[PDB]
């Protein structure tokens, strides 16, 4: 008389769940990000990659380069009114 | 959490097998004892005419 098991025969449903969807997910997502790296491209030279590192960075959001743009203008267009128009 | 389901299941799945066999071969054991229930019976249904 029936000696049916459900256990072992459970092994279609040990694949189905849910989070392995995310197991899969996450070992792809981890398979090569580095875990903070070593130092990236945080500073870097292009001679204005500098000028970003230290005014353009979220290390600093000194109001610098904008007074230097705008010294910059102050100082452009009172000469240049006399040589263009 | 995953890991746990996986670890309960690992242990599950030999000692299942066992109970598996052991259920069925119980049950042929106890086939064998219905021979022995109707030599139970026939003599008891005997000495109850022969007391009569």
């Amino acid at each position: 008389v029936s000696t049916l098991i459900p256990p072992k025969v459970v092994s279609s449903k040990n694949i189905g769940s849910a989070p392995n969807a995310k197991r899969i997910a996450n070992v792809v997502h981890f398979y090569k990000s580095l875990p903070q790296g070593p130092a990236p491209a945080i500073k870097a030279n292009t001679r204005l990659a500098r000028y970003k590192a230290k005014y353009f960075d979220g290390d600093n959001a000194s109001g610098k380069p904008l007074w230097h743009f705008a010294l910059g203008i102050i100082a452009f267009g009172y000469s240049m009114e006399y040589y263009f128009h | 959490d995953r890991i746990d389901s996986v670890s309960q299941l690992q242990n599950v799945a030999e000692t299942t097998k066992v109970l598996f066999d052991v259920s069925k071969e119980t049950v042929e054991l106890e086939s064998e004892a219905f021979e022995l229930k109707q030599k139970v019976e026939l003599a008891h249904e005997a000495k109850a005419v022969l007391d009569s």
